[PDB]
């Protein structure tokens, strides 16, 4: 009662403060000046006009004009000018133009673009720092490679080796591969990408590759930065259909993808993830090794493992004086972190089944019966018996 | 209920006023793009935008036509063509003259062709096929040309002239890399034997293997020894190819090294842009194979080649031309392979001399412990055995912890077929 | 003076399909294999000369 009184002392008055503070200074910004920027302003909006075409910068040719791609269907040679610099533009990133005659009258944009916005995230992650037990090795190998040089880059200098780039996290389903990625972006509080690599993909054709150079691009900009493109399975070796539409789509996609990760440089700064089912849902080569280091594969919680998932869960949920921690181990037999979870929560609904207000020991024991009768096998010991 | 019951909305507000804070902030943002030196770029730009001058549409030259002889007239000629330069100034029964000629048929981004004439600062020869060319916005007719494609500048990137690689930084003095010289430095030196002998001299080569070999950092390393200007493309990494884009991305580059004296062009990754086609396949591309076409007559033509080299790399030989594979265009063909023990031992001795470790390790002695293995993976070897060093917080890799490293990987191919084995007690 | 105005830049760029040429009295009247009174015309007001582009 004590503490979560503490936990309001302090977000109560200090978020609420900031809320009335940002209020009143949106009218005080504009009280110091009352000429020059005003002016300036002023002389924008007469020259730019209501309302203004997007467009993509291709290239600026050096003598005060540039080829841009627009979703209006030709291109055109259009000048810069007009509050706007040669060197406030780079190539690929993103220009406002004039409806009337495009010009390039600034940017307000800079790789503003809406497969940008599914990709940053301002969520909060659902891990932090290995919250649920078990999997202790393989999260002190993603910490060697991704962590580690954000962290400390000096002692891979006096070790005289470069540093490594990115990690792929492969194999089982249901042992949070994909929740260990977000504990140690929270360890370090590096720049979160959730963006999932099967967002790139659609029907039409010829949008996807643009996608791939975005996510190369975006990362670089907030670098350091952790990206994850989760579930790169399905941009594998496989065919998007086998009559049409989209016999091309996959393999631009996909290739495109390899070639600016390598193209960077080989940085220890904008690591990748890469989270797949297998190898076998991909390509037999990637990019392929000494360039991609390292590799973890996921296999189920042993007995000392799946102890230590479940002892967090019992925990939170009411009694555990009627059956030992070592009797639902005793019981169960190996199995992914998903179905020590699922154990729990359907003894949880058995709890309510009787309407009692405690976890009892009937509840354990059925609950434990149930999830070794999906998942099921017998003739390990059937070929043996 | 009441001490969580009370404090669980007291929890909710506070999330609540978080989510209203957010949309209050992100209503303004830091002004403008007001810049001083760029208020003066105001005076010209009020005049510009509202005057017609700009945009120009781009197009691109896709057909030529010659502007008499063309069938413009149509009223006392025939078929589709005239005299190739006449068809109006023979004949006055067509009731006209016009002499206007290289009139050229553009095309559209929206892929749209339209026939347009030439300005005052245009003249046959400022225009050609392929080279972009700045239209109006209504009624059309060129003004001013832009340089061919989109190629420039991007190519230059690839392109690295005198690389800083030679047979040191390549491990193994492997038999691909004997029968490599011989094709660029032997005919180099001297074009006489092969003229006397009538053998006509070794100047294709084809380097093929499987991934992370280092096919590549021979032909770099070559390149060097023979002390030629090096020119790469690079056809998987540049992949602008349509409608004979990448037929100007060859052009170029074998134009530019055909200027000079002394080269090396060496087309890199082909397995896309200027490889197969994929008329056959689903995909219905024969814009790779424009690319195709002109590689093949570029190397034909240059043919007796002066003693410039037109080197290849490319991963599989079962995505190229079999007109390719005709000679005279490559006669050489080197399958880079798995090294040799004391091949792997080099490429472990270059990875381990950038490190620093405790010299009292012995090349010879990791890679025994080694199966035959790619480069590649002696380059995880090292990477792999500066982690663990650094974790046990030794500033030295000793020969320990490399064989530490090299078992993780094996272990893993273990896990795929089954583990456990005899060589416990033998 | 008037075509030539026309033959002038710039113009479209097209391909024909096929070409599909009727006469006059194609029925009794017009070039059309519609049914109304007159109008014996090439293709003015009885369409039958025609390419398909
Ligand atoms: N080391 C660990 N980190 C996080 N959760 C873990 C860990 N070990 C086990 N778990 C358990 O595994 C459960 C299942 O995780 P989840 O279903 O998200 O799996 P995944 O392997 O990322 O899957 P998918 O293939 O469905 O994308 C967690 O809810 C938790 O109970
Ligand atoms: N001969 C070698 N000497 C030293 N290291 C080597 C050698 N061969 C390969 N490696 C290592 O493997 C890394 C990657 O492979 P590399 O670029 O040499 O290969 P490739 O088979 O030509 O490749 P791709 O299919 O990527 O074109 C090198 O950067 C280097 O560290
Ligand atoms: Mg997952
Ligand atoms: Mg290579």
């Amino acid at each position: 009662t004590r503490c979560k009184l503490k936990l309001l002392r302090m977000e109560r008055i200090k978020d609420h403060l900031l809320l009335e503070e940002e209020f009143v200074s949106n009218s005080e910004i504009l009280k110091p000046f009352e000429k020059k920027q005003e002016e300036e302003k002023k002389q924008l909006e007469e020259i730019r006009g209501n309302p203004l075409s997007i467009g993509t910068l291709e290239e600026i040719i050096d003598d005060d004009h540039a080829i841009v791609t627009s979703p209006t269907m030709p291109d055109y040679y259009v000048s810069i000018l007009s509050f706007v610099d040669k060197e406030l533009l780079e190539p690929g990133c993103s220009v406002l133009l004039h409806h009337k005659t495009m010009s390039i009258v600034g940017v307000l944009q800079d790789d503003a673009d809406p497969m940008v916005s599914v990709m940053k995230m301002d969520k909060s992650p659902t891990e932090s720092y290995s919250d649920i037990g078990g999997l202790e090795s393989q999260i002190q190998e993603i910490k060697e490679s991704v962590e580690l040089p954000l962290t400390h880059p000096e002692l891979y200098e006096e070790m005289g080796i470069k540093p490594p780039k990115g990690v792929i996290l492969y194999g089982a389903p249901g042992t949070g591969k994909t929740l260990l990625a977000k504990a140690v972006a929270n360890q370090t509080s590096a720049t979160f990408l959730r963006i999932v690599g099967s967002e790139l993909i659609q029907k039409y054709l010829g949008d996807g590759p643009r996608l791939c150079r975005q996510i190369f691009k975006v990362a670089g900009e907030n670098a350091p930065s952790i990206v994850f493109i989760d579930e790169i399975d399905a941009i594998g070796t496989k065919r998007y259909d086998s009559n049409s539409g989209g016999e091309r789509e996959i393999q631009r996609t996909m290739l495109e993808l390899l070639n600016q990760l390598d193209g960077f440089d080989d940085r220890g700064d904008v690591k990748v993830i890469m989270a797949t089912n297998k190898i076998e849902t991909l390509d037999p080569a990637l990019i392929r090794p000494g360039r991609i280091d390292r590799k973890i594969l996921f296999e189920n919680p042993d007995l000392s493992t799946k102890k230590k998932i479940l002892g967090i869960h019992t925990s939170k949920m009411n009694l555990s004086e009627d059956v030992n921690l070592e009797t639902l181990v005793t019981t169960k037999d190996d199995l992914s972190g998903a179905d020590i979870q699922a154990m729990c929560t359907e003894a949880g609904l058995l709890a309510l089944r009787e309407r009692r207000m405690q976890v009892t020991a009937e509840d354990f024991k059925q609950a434990k019966e149930r999830v070794m009768k999906n998942k099921v096998e017998e003739n390990l010991e059937g070929l043996y018996l | 209920a009441a001490p969580y019951a009370a404090k669980l909305k007291q929890t909710e507000n506070d999330l609540k006023d978080i989510e209203a804070r957010i949309k209050e902030k992100a209503g303004v943002k830091e002004s403008d793009t007001g810049l001083a030196p760029s208020h003066l770029w105001d005076i010209m730009g009020d005049r510009q935008r509202l005057g017609e001058e700009h945009p120009l549409q781009v197009a691109r030259c896709t057909k030529i036509i010659k502007g008499n002889g063309e069938s413009d007239e149509t009223t006392t000629d025939n078929n589709n063509s005239g005299n190739s330069n006449s068809n109006s100034n023979q004949q006055s029964t067509d009731a006209d003259e016009d002499d206007e000629d290289a009139k050229y048929v553009i095309n559209l981004k929206q892929i749209a062709k339209f026939v347009v004439g030439l300005g005052e600062r245009v003249s046959p020869t400022d225009i050609e096929e392929g080279m972009r060319v700045g239209v109006d916005r209504s009624k059309y007719n060129i003004e001013l040309p832009l340089p061919p494609r989109i190629d420039p500048s991007v190519t230059m990137m690839t392109v690295e002239e005198k690389p800083d690689v030679t047979y040191s930084d390549v491990g193994g003095c492997k038999d691909q890399i004997e029968k490599l010289r011989e094709v660029v430095e032997l005919p180099l030196l001297s074009p006489e034997r092969f003229a006397t002998l009538g053998i006509d001299p070794p100047k294709g080569i084809l380097l093929y293997g499987p991934p992370g070999t280092g096919k590549t950092l021979c032909a770099r390393a070559v390149a060097n020894r023979t002390d030629a200007t090096f020119i790469r493309v690079i056809g998987s990494e540049l992949v602008q190819k349509y409608v004979g884009e990448g037929a100007r991305m060859v052009r170029e580059l074998f134009e530019m090294a055909r200027t000079k004296k002394a080269c090396i062009i060496f087309f890199d990754e082909i397995d896309a842009v200027g490889g197969a086609r994929f008329d056959d396949g689903a995909g219905g591309d024969n814009e790779v194979q424009r690319t195709m076409l002109e590689l093949i007559t570029q190397l034909d033509g240059f043919d007796p080649r002066g003693n410039i080299k037109v080197m290849f790399a490319t991963n599989r030989p079962n995505t190229l031309d079999p007109a390719l594979l005709r000679p005279g265009r490559i006669d050489r063909k080197v399958e880079f392979s798995l090294p040799d023990l004391e091949g792997r031992a080099n490429i472990f001795r270059i990875h381990s001399k950038s490190m620093s470790v405790e010299r009292g390790i012995r090349w010879e002695l990791i890679s025994r412990l080694c199966p035959n293995s790619t480069g590649a993976e002696l380059r995880s070897v090292c990477t792999e055995a500066g982690m663990f060093a650094i974790r046990a917080r030794r500033k030295v890799a000793t020969e320990k912890d490399f064989l530490k490293a090299v078992d993780k990987v094996i272990s893993g191919y273990k896990k795929f077929s089954s583990t456990s084995r005899y060589m416990q007690y033998n | 003076e008037k075509i030539k105005n026309n033959r002038q830049l710039p113009y479209l760029v097209a391909n024909v399909v096929e070409v599909m040429d009727m006469n006059e009295i194609e029925d009794k009247e017009n070039s059309e294999s519609t049914t109304q009174g007159g109008n014996v015309n090439l293709d003015n007001t009885a369409v039958g000369k025609a390419a398909v582009v």
